[PDB]
């Protein structure tokens, strides 16, 4: 902005776009999503082989698979050999834990 | 509760998941349930926007709050400080083994 | 064949089409091959999200499971509430009960 100029759209735009690229983690785990062309393409095949009635339920499966090994990337580039313990993992290792004490 | 309460309802159980917390595949399938209402809804506050700012703001909010991989892992992003909050909950236990091993 | 006349390849062809229609058994599993279409399309989604290196087992585990359900098909169209015991079932039934009877 400049006293007598008068502030556009498109500077007021990526100026918001500098705040949500501050959303994105600078660390992050590369939770896959399941694309459509991907979900139905797997369900028409399964439909295919006469699996319709499991064919919804063969794509979790396959959304599952993804989401189980899902990788950790820091620039968009996979961070190699990261390890990570979630907290649900380790809030079995506290209740296990708990569980020697108490007994 | 009020991070779970736009996923689960008013009805949370709380308890369910403060004793085993959600997986990070888990996290995923909730975003991904409410994924579809979540656009339709950014897109009618998109369209009762006082200004067009407002309403490029919305649909920039949502488009990254929408990916679950923008989802903010604290064992991700800090890995040593997510070993030392479990070893915090630990130590508390070590010392309550202690007291029994010397009795 | 007449007697005047000359058989075409035409004519062999489809004598030889209805062989083969016989080696194609009454009532069959309809064991699913995955196209690579469909079998690309997932790789490449795998790769989309850093995946890359277990890319294939990821198909594989797409391919097993629409081949563990595999269903039960007699002209073409499903046969509904087919139950069947295979010889590997058969055979850990038979391995158990000898193991009952020599113990």
């Amino acid at each position: 902005w400049k006293k007598g100029k008068t502030v556009s759209i498109e500077n007021l735009n990526t100026v918001t776009d500098k705040y949500a690229a501050a959303l994105v983690p600078k660390r992050k785990l590369a939770l896959p999503v399941l694309p459509e062309g991907v979900k139905k393409a797997v369900e028409d095949f399964a439909a295919s082989v006469g699996q319709a009635k499991n064919a919804s339920e063969v794509s979790e499966l396959l959304a599952k698979s993804l989401a189980e090994k899902a990788v950790v990337t820091e620039g968009g580039k996979v961070v190699e050999g990261f390890s990570y313990v979630s907290k649900a993992v380790a809030a079995k290792v506290i209740a296990t834990r708990r569980a020697e004490v108490h007994e | 509760k009020e991070e779970l309460k736009v996923i689960y309802g008013d009805n949370v159980d709380v308890k369910h998941f403060q004793a085993s917390p959600r997986t990070p595949v888990q996290q995923l399938f909730d975003s991904l349930k409410n994924a579809a209402a979540n656009k339709e809804r950014a897109a009618k506050e998109a369209a009762a926007a006082a200004s067009p700012y407002l309403a490029y703001a919305v649909t920039k909010k949502q488009e990254v709050q929408a990916d679950p991989s923008n989802i903010p892992f604290d064992e991700v992003l800090y890995p040593q400080l997510s070993e030392e909050l479990l070893e915090l909950e630990l130590s508390d236990i070590r010392e309550d083994e202690i007291a029994l091993e010397k009795a």
